[PDB]
């Protein structure tokens, strides 16, 4: 029974979920994928940050 | 200034693929050697292994290594931008590979002719699985060369086609190496 | 590609050492609850696993001694270093799905072992592979 | 181009001559299961149609 | 000779078949039938063709690689025969199981074609409804099927006709006499072992195979030729 | 040469000079689709000629003989004269087996060629006004071609044919007023009847061939009169045809494709066995085989009888059998196919005089209905062949019948859904190319780090540096750069070496000059169309 | 001397090389149409001919 809310949540959020404005809704994303857009463009990067650490 | 020398991505891809295929052949090697270890207790191996024909094996080995040499001459021709030398040497390699396929086929036909098949013994099963999978690989390699010839016949010879020829050469060299391993295992180390 | 060419040397040497240790161990230790004697399955696998990792490492090192100081590996590179053409990438292609279906037909053929299914599967498979490899080089329509 | 056309033309010539030879001379009468020459009878129609 | 053979028969029976047939061949409630009175022939057919042991209850048993050799098969058959007998194996004039001597009422050294004619009409009368015209097999209800007859030897064919393995009706030696059965064997082996005069046989499944061949690949090659000769725009 | 004298003598009498000029100058488009119909025509030619050769040996008589021919495995077997003479064709005549197999394979190729040709006509929309008459003629042909072929393989009176004849008779007798009367009319009595095989023989060799020949002649004559349709393209309009003249460059290709089909048939007639009657035995009503389906083109009407759920009506002294409903269903299925262009009119809401074809992607409803009918027909076919399918692929026979039943409802819906969405996606890709240009696949990184793919425009570019969208025209849009010439070989010569450099350069120069000249003439032709349309 | 396809890019071997089994001047795969090209190009230089066409009403 536990997977019923999972399926409904994915189905509902895909089609009417809260829209994401910023590039990192969680706020403190460390990895590089959180610097780009949500969703990314077709080629993933409209601009590359200055990468200097992890 | 000219650009950097970067690794050839397709060469890394095909090398990773051949390293993967080496572990495919590891399984057949393990099965063969377990069969041999069991058989050497009864001495039956020493009887079944006497059915084989080592000079014919040497002849087909010579044919296959000649195929490798012709392939690498074709690769040198390719890196020089010469399409016609590539066509020459790759057609010769195709011929030699087909002759090797015929060599193994005639070997099998004679062997079933004089009393060795898959059902005859554990030696039959091990021998035929180990050599037949490599035979399928050789057939696929000849097909790869013919596809390369299709490519360089239809398209203009850019670096994209040269690296394709270079990449198929890697696969054929791996085929030659695993044949050498199989021959040394089956006809010599036996 | 310097660091990844050289980090592969740990796994391969560990596997090779384990292979030799294991061969000596199983061929000598007559422990109860087990049978003495070299086992070829496992030992062959260990040596050829070391072979796989060694092939990767040696090819990568043999290549890396040729390449230059790429900006992706330079610890203080600027985004302007890699400006230019990155390479050619396939935009779209129907042929991966087609040859997946061809392999499926061949596999079903060997399931039931109907010989015509195997033959048609192999033919269809090489056809789809050829169409994949000639996609961006098919000649223009000859008038 | 002339060579490419003439190759198929000579192939067709030998194919048609081979048909006439196979139709006329190849053994064609029925052979039972145990009979010698069953091979020729069971290749008569295939050979002539092939060529 | 048989008295000591029965001992090996019992030893083999105890170690495989009890779980389905009981120690005293009485059968088990849903797991296997009783084997009283089936005889040598049923055991030989079932074991030599490899149908027994059955490791999974299914719509139907399956032929496969046999679990026992010939001598072990005859030993188990001797043990089962000691419990009530039944139909027996067709032993030739020297005492060996008859193989290649069952090919027709008038067999000398080759298949007589008159026997083939009579056996063909017999097979079409009785056997060809469940199998097909040349014995390529056929389907039945609820997942059962009639196998292709190319696998069996002559003794297996005779004992199959005699015993009626699962859904096959019995054909006793007074319904189909030995002459009729041997002519049927002759026809089966003639159809199996004779190449088709008209080229590759397409399995001899009938209109389905010919249809599939043409309507897929034959038209595909001609549209390929059309694309060669025509244009894409 | 005396050829001029022959031509003079002809035209001074018949005055054909005006007319044959007009004939040779007629223009035919060159799409690969537009010779599928020719395949059927060539097959029909072969069907005629090989059939005429088979009639010098076949004897359509149901009366018996004790066989004594060359096929030893049936010596002494009492058989029909039809079956005996078919066996004598197969065994006693040199090459009669080769011919008989060629006739049968030609029948199969003929029917499937008609099927694929009709699929082309349906999807491309060529049935529309004024050409719907050719549809009404053509559908009749593909009905009669099957009706003939069925009774064609019924003639030998072997065991596999007579069961189909039994099925036909038993279906006719079940019709709810006139079934017994119609059966006694057709067969001359109860089945099997003395006059049965001769009525079917004459129906097969004279009647239906005569009708098919007349209707095919009318069909080709109509196609010639109102000129062939064409796909939208550069310089093409509703009021013109672009292609090649019927000679020299088209008639020779027609001859060549005739040769290819002819030889293909002669190959597959000798290399694959078809209808090996010699191991079926003669017909007698008490015997049957597990796999006893009719020919492939009849399997659909077998499958219908397999999937009908046995609904039978009893009314006092009368009964409507359960097989009346498959007759109704198959008749509805045939009516829908026969009357299609008008039920297309009534819902499409147009009656225009179309001469340009629709690409099937641009008409998702009709192509989706076509794939829906294809899956329906295929489910009927495989349900007809499910006895073999269950035996081979090991699926339960009841499960196959229920797959047929429930699938003839469900699978058409899934086919419609998937086909519709795929067509919309195809035309979306076309619009995407036409408004953004081809995606070369060359990816480059800008100084800002942005990854960009250079797109190669087709039309002009705005001053911002981006293409101006083109309006879609129905003609195919190129989707890659190898389809604009950019992968063509720069080298010239054969295998193993090049041509000399002077020949090389001059040949390439002439090649490129022609490539620009044809572009210029098509461009000017299209501009002339724009001017002439206002 | 050996033949060279004119689609081959020009270079000086004395200070480099064009492509080898190990290294190349690209991170990804080389262009099938030649890395030496410079896309995009003009409409008429493309060779395409866009059709104007209308249908009956
Ligand atoms: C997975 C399950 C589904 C099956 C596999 C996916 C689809 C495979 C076929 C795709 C064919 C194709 O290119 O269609 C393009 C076509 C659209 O046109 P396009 O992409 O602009 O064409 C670009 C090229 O011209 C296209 O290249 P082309 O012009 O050279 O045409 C090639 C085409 C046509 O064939 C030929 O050109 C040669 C003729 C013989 C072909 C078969 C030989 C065997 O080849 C085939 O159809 C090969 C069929 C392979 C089947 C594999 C087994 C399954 O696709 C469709 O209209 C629909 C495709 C079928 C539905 C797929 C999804 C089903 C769910
Ligand atoms: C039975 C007898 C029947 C006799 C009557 C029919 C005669 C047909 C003759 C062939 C023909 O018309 O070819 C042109 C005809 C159309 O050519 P096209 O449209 O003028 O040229 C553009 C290419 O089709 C665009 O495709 P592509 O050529 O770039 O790539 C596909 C590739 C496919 O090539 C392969 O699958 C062969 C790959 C190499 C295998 C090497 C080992 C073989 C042993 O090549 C071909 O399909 C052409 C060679 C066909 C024979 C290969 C064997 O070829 C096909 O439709 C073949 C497609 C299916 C091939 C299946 C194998
Ligand atoms: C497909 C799997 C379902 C299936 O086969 O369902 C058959 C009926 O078809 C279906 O519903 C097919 C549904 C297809 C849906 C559309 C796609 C009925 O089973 P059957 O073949 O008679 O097997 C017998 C057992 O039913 C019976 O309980 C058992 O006791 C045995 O008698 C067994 O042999
Ligand atoms: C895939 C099918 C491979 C060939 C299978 C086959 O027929 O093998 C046997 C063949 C002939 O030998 P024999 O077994 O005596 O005759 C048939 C007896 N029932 O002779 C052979 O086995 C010859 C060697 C076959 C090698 C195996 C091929 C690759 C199999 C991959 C799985
Ligand atoms: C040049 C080419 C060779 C190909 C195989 C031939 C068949 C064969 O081998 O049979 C024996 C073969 C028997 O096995 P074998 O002898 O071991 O190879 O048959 C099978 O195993 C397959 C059985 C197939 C059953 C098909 C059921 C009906 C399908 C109808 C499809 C209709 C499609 C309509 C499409 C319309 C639009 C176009
Ligand atoms: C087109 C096929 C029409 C079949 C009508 C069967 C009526 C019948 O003989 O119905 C008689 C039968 C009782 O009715 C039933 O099974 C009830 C269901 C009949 C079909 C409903 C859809
Ligand atoms: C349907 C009612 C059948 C008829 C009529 C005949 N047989 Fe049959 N046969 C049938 C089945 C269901 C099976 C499988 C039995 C099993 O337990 O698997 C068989 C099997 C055979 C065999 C064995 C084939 C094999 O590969 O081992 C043979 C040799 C055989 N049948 C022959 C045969 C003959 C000669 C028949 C006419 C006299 C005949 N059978 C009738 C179902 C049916
Ligand atoms: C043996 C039967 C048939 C023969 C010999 C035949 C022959 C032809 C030929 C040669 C053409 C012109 C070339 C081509 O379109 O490929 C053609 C066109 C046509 N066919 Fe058929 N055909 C047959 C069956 C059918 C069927 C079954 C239909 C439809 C139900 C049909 C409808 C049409 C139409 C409408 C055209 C003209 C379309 C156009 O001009 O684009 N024909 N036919
Ligand atoms: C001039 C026209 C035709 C003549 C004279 C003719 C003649 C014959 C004859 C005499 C037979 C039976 C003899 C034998 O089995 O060899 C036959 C069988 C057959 N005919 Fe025809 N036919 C003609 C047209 C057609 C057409 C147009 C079709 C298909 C639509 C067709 C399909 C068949 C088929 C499938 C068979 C069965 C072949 C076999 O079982 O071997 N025929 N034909
Ligand atoms: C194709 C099917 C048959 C088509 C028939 C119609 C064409 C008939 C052609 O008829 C042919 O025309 C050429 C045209 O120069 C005439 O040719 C003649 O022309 C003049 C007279 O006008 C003579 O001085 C000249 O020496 C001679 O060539 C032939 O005398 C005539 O026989």
């Amino acid at each position: 029974l536990s997977v019923i809310p999972f399926i409904w949540n994915v189905f509902k959020s895909w089609r009417y979920g809260e829209l994401v404005t910023v590039d990192d809704p969680w706020g403190y994303g460390n990895s590089l994928e959180w610097a780009t857009s949500c969703p990314p463009p077709r080629h993933n990067f409209a601009s590359l940050p200055r990468i200097r650490s992890e | 200034v000219a650009a950097l020398n970067r690794p050839n991505m397709v060469s890394v891809g095909t090398i990773v693929f051949l390293s993967q295929e080496l572990m495919f052949f590891a399984g057949l090697f393990a099965m063969y050697f377990v069969s041999r270890a069991n058989g050497l207790a009864n001495g039956s191996w020493g009887e079944q292994t006497d059915h084989l024909n080592v000079p014919y094996a040497l002849l087909i080995t010579v044919i296959l290594v000649s195929s490798s040499v012709t392939c690498q001459f074709g690769v040198f021709a390719a890196e020089r931008g010469d399409v016609y030398g590539l066509r020459k040497w790759f057609l010769v390699t195709i011929i030699l590979g087909s002759i090797f396929v015929i060599g193994q086929g005639y070997e099998y036909i004679t062997l079933v002719g004089h009393g060795l098949t898959i059902q005859s013994s554990v030696y039959g099963s091990a021998f035929f699985i180990t050599t037949g999978f490599h035979a399928l690989h050789v057939i696929a390699g000849v097909m790869a060369f013919v596809v390369v010839l299709m490519r360089i016949h239809k398209s203009k010879f850019t670096p994209a086609q040269a690296t394709a020829a270079m990449v198929v050469s890697y696969y054929w060299h791996f085929v030659d190496v695993v044949w050498i391993g199989l021959f040394i295992t089956i006809y010599f180390i036996q | 590609m310097k660091s990844s060419a050289k980090l592969m040397y740990g796994p391969t040497v560990f596997m090779a050492a384990m292979a030799v240790i294991y061969i000596f161990a199983t061929m000598h230790v007559s422990d109860g609850g087990s049978v003495k004697g070299v086992e070829w399955v496992g030992s062959v696998a260990l040596v050829l696993s070391a072979g796989l990792t060694l092939m990767l490492g040696v090819y990568l090192h043999f290549t890396e001694v040729r390449v230059d100081v790429l900006p992706e590996d330079w610890e203080e590179a600027e985004v302007a270093d890699k400006a230019g053409t990155l390479g050619f990438f396939s935009p779209s292609s129907i042929w991966p799905a087609a040859m997946s279906g061809a392999v499926g037909f061949l596999a079903f053929g060997v399931v039931y072992f109907h010989y015509w299914m195997i033959a048609v599967g192999l033919m269809l498979l090489i056809f789809t592979i050829t169409k994949l490899n000639l996609q961006y080089g098919v000649p223009k329509e000859k008038h | 181009a002339a060579r490419a056309v003439t190759f198929w033309l000579v192939l067709g010539i030998i194919g048609g001559l081979g048909f006439l030879a196979t139709y006329i001379f190849w053994p064609w009468e029925y052979k039972a299961h145990g009979d010698e020459g069953l091979l020729a009878y069971t290749l008569y129609t295939p050979m002539l149609g092939i060529t | 000779d048989d008295q000591a053979l029965i001992s090996e028969g019992k030893d083999l029976y105890d170690v495989a078949c009890i779980t389905c047939h009981g120690v005293n061949l009485q059968g088990v409630e849903d797991r296997g039938p009783s084997l009283v009175g089936v005889g040598e022939g049923a055991v030989y057919f079932q074991v030599h063709s490899g149908r027994m042991p059955i490791l999974r209850n299914e719509a139907q048993a399956e032929r496969k690689a046999p679990r026992y050799t010939e001598a072990q098969t005859l030993a188990i058959a001797a043990y089962v025969a000691a419990n009530g007998g039944g139909p027996g194996l067709v032993y030739n004039e020297d005492g060996t199981l008859a193989m290649e001597e069952l090919r027709g009422e008038n067999y000398d050294g080759q298949i007589t074609s008159a026997d083939v004619a009579r056996g063909g009409d017999l097979f079409r009368l009785n056997c060809a409804s469940c199998h097909n015209f040349t014995g390529r097999g056929g389907a039945l209800s609820s997942g059962k099927y009639a196998p292709n007859l190319d696998a069996a030897n002559e003794q297996e064919i005779y004992q199959a006709m005699l015993t009626g393995p699962q859904n096959m009706p019995k054909f006793s030696d007074r319904q189909l006499s030995a002459d009729e059965k041997k002519d049927i064997i002759a026809f089966i082996k003639s159809t199996k072992e004779t190449p088709s005069p008209g080229g590759y046989s397409l399995g001899s499944l009938g209109p389905v195979a010919e249809g599939l061949f043409m309507w897929v690949f034959g038209i595909l090659v001609l549209v390929a030729a059309a694309m060669w000769i025509g244009s894409r725009s | 040469m005396s050829l001029a004298t022959v031509g003079n003598n002809l035209d001074s009498r018949y005055t054909m000079a005006s007319g044959i000029r007009r004939q040779i100058n007629k223009v035919f488009p060159t799409h690969w689709s537009f010779m599928l119909g020719e395949i059927a025509l060539y097959s029909f030619i072969v069907l005629l000629l090989t059939g005429v050769y088979l009639t010098l040996f076949f004897d359509p008589s149901i009366t018996k003989v004790i066989y004594d021919g060359g096929y030893l495995p049936l010596n002494g077997v009492e058989m029909s004269r039809a079956y005996a003479t078919a066996l004598d064709i197969s065994f006693e005549v040199r090459g009669g087996l080769f011919i008989r197999q060629m006739h049968h394979w030609a029948a199969l190729l003929f029917v499937v060629s008609m099927l694929v040709h009709m699929l082309r006509i349906f999807f491309t929309g060529a049935f529309r006004r004024p050409r719907e008459a050719n549809w009404i003629i053509g559908v009749v042909l593909i009905i009669l071609g099957m009706a003939e072929g069925f009774m064609g393989y019924s003639l030998p009176d072997d065991l596999l044919s007579g069961v189909g004849l039994r099925i036909m008779s038993a279906i006719i007798v079940g019709l709810p007023i006139i079934g017994t009367w119609m059966h006694w009319l057709i067969f001359g009595g109860d089945f099997p009847s003395d006059l049965m095989l001769d009525r079917f023989y004459i129906a097969h060799v004279l009647i239906i061939p005569a009708i098919l020949l007349g209707l095919i002649a009318a069909h080709l004559a109509l196609v010639w009169y109102q000129k062939h349709t064409q796909f939208p393209g550069a310089g093409r309009t509703e009021n013109n045809v672009i292609g090649i003249r019927i000679m020299p460059l088209f008639a020779v290709k027609a001859v060549a494709f005739g040769l290819i089909v002819f030889g293909f048939l002669a190959l597959l007639a000798g290399v694959t066995t078809i209808n090996a009657i010699w191991n079926l035995g003669p017909y007698n009503p008490s015997q049957v085989s597990a796999g006893s389906q009719p020919d492939v083109y009849m399997l659909w009407t077998d499958g219908a009888a397999r999937v009908m759920p046995a609904w039978e009506l009893y009314l006092g002294n009368y009964t409507i059998p359960a097989v009346f409903w498959v007759a109704v269903m198959l008749g509805i299925l045939v009516v829908l196919l026969v009357t299609y262009p008008f039920i297309e009119r009534k819902f499409t809401g147009d009656d225009a005089h179309h001469n340009l074809l629709q690409r099937p992607r641009d008409v998702p409803v009709r192509t989706s209905l076509g794939v829906m009918a294809l899956v329906f027909y295929i489910l009927l076919t495989v349900s007809g062949g499910n006895d073999v399918y269950a035996m081979q692929f090991h699926v339960s026979l009841n499960a196959m019948t229920w797959i047929g039943r429930i699938g003839l409802i469900v699978g058409p819906a899934i086919a419609y859904f998937i086909t519709y969405r795929l067509c919309i996606g195809l035309q979306r890709s076309d619009r995407e190319v036409l408004e953004h240009g081809i995606e070369t696949g060359i990816i480059k990184q800008m100084p800002n780090g942005a990854f960009i793919e250079v797109h190669q425009p087709l039309g002009p570019v705005d001053d911002h540096g981006h293409p101006i969208p083109l309006p879609y025209a129905g003609a195919a849009v190129p989707k890659q750069m190898n389809q604009l010439g950019y992968a063509e070989v720069e080298t010239r010569g054969g295998f193993f070496g090049p041509d000399p450099e002077d020949i090389r350069a001059k040949a390439k120069e002439i090649e490129h000059a022609n490539h620009i000249e044809e572009a210029n003439t098509l461009r000017a032709l299209n501009e002339a169309n724009i001017e002439r349309d206002k | 001397k050996h033949f060279v396809d004119p689609a081959w890019p020009e270079h000086n071997p004395a200070d480099g090389h064009v492509v080898t089994e190990l290294i190349s001047k690209v991170a990804g795969a080389s262009s099938p149409w030649g890395d030496d090209k410079e896309f995009p190009v003009s409409a008429e230089e493309t060779g395409y001919v866009h059709p104007y066409t209308r249908i009956n009403r």
